């Protein structure tokens, strides 16, 4: 007999004859979960040999079998705008699936394209009334106080003044100054004269964390696909001028009264890794969920290169479609930072929730893809929502009767 | 000339032109020939399309009807209707063709649980739609009738087994609101076939795993 | 009424079903009052759909008719018989393009996209003739942008979405149409260059529409110069 070590937490027990080889053994197996011994890879300890499905398994007695996971082409046109999915170009014709989501490529002459469719801060003493701080976080410390209202200060942590690098700052904040959105958090001003209690703007409303975990009340999935939208479209503008978050927590964000999300309290690479001469070099902070397997491994000389946000989204995407944080069975701050950067451990995708559409789950498969040369950028994120955000009165029945593959390779 | 109607109905399936299935297939089954596997497959691929495409314009004009003067709903309550006459005329198609030279002429077992199958499903539709009780019922009675004939005769691991056990199961969740029926129904054939696994053929396989993952797909979700 | 015509229209968006949407906004062209923004790019989603589920149409029977003899007289039969339809609807949009809405109008761009949609739509049935039954419909057609492609350089900031979504659909007019790259090539790093220097202030007109054209030039001249 063979064991099986299965995601979604379970293990069983299985038979091992002689002469039947991987596929049918396991596949007796494998299929009770909905697996295909062409959607898995297991592997076996020499250190791990790829084990595929025509071998023979006369030579695998008492063995350990850990089940990792590694389609139907109907055709369409694609009215609204949609992107393609194997090298991120825009896409107009091609194929599909009823229950992936997934599109693909079609010239694998070439035609060509066309146009889509469509649809300073001076801040001097006396105005700063500072409250109770609320508490640590990514980068520092933050303040709910008062100035010109209800508007969140913030004190750093390294407040040491440096003549230049408050210079370094005017090319952070005049950055981070005009870039207004509908979803990010209009920036106010920073304090001057007393330690740089930054100006940005507060107001009510609960967070994402605190929205899941404090009290922990979900809602109709409908509200679900508006959160991972407008946070995507908030934070895309964000990479639209280059200019990362570089905290993105389900901490920060907003809610505004189940109308629209709200992102901020985000940038300023100069105070993190602050100036020990000319030099910014930098290191991880907070935690290790949110933040990237390329920003763990301490070798990224700039880890925000446009994807390491991306894999941020994707882990406020598996706390939007779990309920739950990722690794809430390790609880271990130091030893899970050596088993996510080095590629030990992914979140374990096999128990998200079960009412979700199979493309999202296919997003998460590339949204939260360790590596960061197939991250889909924001511009591609963006747009693959709204097909499925429109897309809830069309595949909203229970797994019905398909067609055929009506496509041959 | 039939042949004539083949090669304008294949080419018409990669078009985004279904339509011109409907007038093509349907003007081969009321000829009186054999209706070998091919053609059998493409009235299955060309009508579901046209009435599931239209089914599911159905379903967005339905959310955005419960979505609120009664000016706006009046609007989209007729657009509602006129998808609707349309979906009826394009079932009854199909359903008035089931009548006529379909099953009266079916030639094989396993054939004629195939039109069977396609008789509720088509059903079905036009069940969800809509007075009603006639509708619905027969639906059920055309099902039991694929039930009585598959049970009996239809292999435990055929996709059209699977089909018509999961059309007849997702049948009973949504009209019938007898989820443990359904539950029972995917299980006993699920179950089977993983005992029947080991003995299959690579022309089976494909679409009988298909069937099974969404039928598994299906058991798993109705179970909350 | 006129608004429920608009508002049927929104509807008919929201199915999938544009044709019936058409039908309904081919109205709205013979209506005979100024069109608006908002509802402009629908009548510019409505054909371009409509043409492009016919496109799509035509482009797949086109490979298989040249993938083959009674068999190839079915595909040229048949992809005859949709190039009709799709000549028969371009036509009837040009009809609504050149006697509805080019005569009033009182704000230059919006001139600049219908005339945009005249070289487009004039250009989309130069795609289907051969020979000498495309030259009178081409030479309407690289008028049509002329007339609106000198009013772009002039008239309009770079950073406008249409003037880059103006200047994209007029660079490919080029290359597959005219088989004129150099033109195509000059004219798309120029309004690309020229855009790209002003794109300090996006937000208060859509920064969207904007970077997907901005870089549907990049890839496109870079598919354009290989
Ligand atoms: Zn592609």
């Amino acid at each position: 007999i063979v064991r099986v070590f299965l995601p979604n937490k379970q293990r069983t027990v299985v038979p091992a004859r002689c002469g039947v080889t991987v596929r049918d053994s396991l596949k007796k197996a494998l299929m009770m979960r909905g697996l295909i011994p062409e959607c898995c890879a297991v592997y076996r300890i020499q250190e791990k040999k790829p084990i595929g499905w025509d071998t023979d398994i006369s030579w695998l007695t008492g063995e350990e079998l850990h089940v990792e996971v590694l389609h139907n082409f109907v055709r369409k046109t694609f009215f609204t705008l949609a992107f393609c999915d194997f090298c991120r170009k825009l896409l107009f014709q091609g194929f599909r699936c009823q229950t992936c989501g997934y599109k693909f490529h079609q010239r694998c002459r070439d035609r060509s394209s066309s146009a889509p469719n469509v649809h300073d801060w001076e801040i001097p003493d006396g105005q700063i009334t500072v409250g109770q701080r609320i508490g640590s976080g990514s980068f520092g410390t933050v303040y709910k106080g008062k100035w010109h209202g209800d508007v969140a200060v913030k004190m750093l942590n390294v407040t040491a003044p440096t003549p230049q690098q408050l210079q370094a700052f005017k090319n952070e904040v005049g950055v981070l100054r005009k870039t207004r959105h509908v979803n990010i958090l209009l920036f106010m001003g920073y304090s001057t004269k007393p330690q740089l209690a930054i100006v940005t703007q507060w107001c009510e409303g609960s967070s994402l964390y605190h929205h899941l975990h404090i009290i922990e009340t979900k809602f109709e999935m409908i509200k679900l696909i508006d959160i991972a939208r407008q946070t995507a479209q908030g934070m895309d503008y964000l990479h639209a001028k280059s200019i990362i978050h570089r905290d993105l927590k389900s901490n920060n964000i907003f809610l505004h009264e189940d109308l629209t999300v709200k992102i901020g309290d985000f940038g300023l690479a100069t105070v993190k890794s602050r100036w020990s001469g000319s030099h910014q070099f930098e290191q991880l902070s907070g935690s290790i969920l949110w933040m990237a397997p390329e920003v763990i491994r301490m070798q990224d000389k700039n880890p925000y290169s446009f994807q390491s946000d991306v894999y941020a989204f994707g882990i406020v995407l598996y706390e939007l479609m779990t309920g739950q944080l990722p690794y809430s069975n390790i609880n271990n701050r130091d030893q899970i930072i050596f088993m996510v950067g080095r590629g030990y451990l992914s979140p374990d995708l096999s128990k998200v929730r079960s009412n979700c559409p199979k493309a999202m789950k296919r997003l998460m498969a590339e949204c939260l893809k360790k590596k960061r040369d197939e991250r889909p950028l924001f511009p591609q994120i963006l747009a693959s929502i709204e097909l499925l955000a429109r897309s809830l009165p069309k595949i909203h029945r229970s797994a019905s009767e398909p067609s055929l593959n009506r496509a041959g390779f | 000339d039939k042949n004539e109607l083949v090669q304008k109905a294949k080419l018409a399936e990669q078009a985004e032109r279904y339509d011109d299935m409907a007038a093509c297939m349907k003007s081969v089954t009321e000829q009186g020939a054999e209706l070998s596997n091919e053609e059998r497959n493409l009235l299955s691929v060309a009508y579901k399309n046209v009435v599931g495409a239209r089914r599911s314009s159905w379903r967005v004009v339905s959310s955005i009807e419960q979505k609120t003067a009664e000016k706006k709903q009046q609007m989209a309550r007729e657009y509602r209707e006129k998808i609707e006459t349309e979906l009826r005329d394009i079932c009854n198609d199909v359903l008035s063709l089931l009548e006529k030279f379909l099953i009266p002429n079916a030639s094989q077992a396993e054939s004629k649980v195939f039109y069977l199958k396609m008789k509720g499903d088509y059903y079905r539709y036009l069940a969800e739609v809509a007075d009603k009780k006639g509708i619905v019922d027969q639906s059920q009675q055309a099902y039991q009738e694929a039930f009585e004939i598959s049970k009996k005769e239809m292999q435990p691991t055929h996709p059209i087994r699977l089909g018509l056990a999961l059309n007849f199961s997702v049948f009973y969740y949504e009209i019938l609101n007898s989820p443990e029926k359904a539950c029972s129904l995917a299980k006993t054939a699920f179950d089977e076939a993983i005992a029947e696994l080991d003995t299959l053929s690579e022309e089976s396989y494909k679409d009988s795993t298909l069937i099974m993952q969404l039928l598994r797909d299906n058991l798993t979700l109705w179970t909350s």
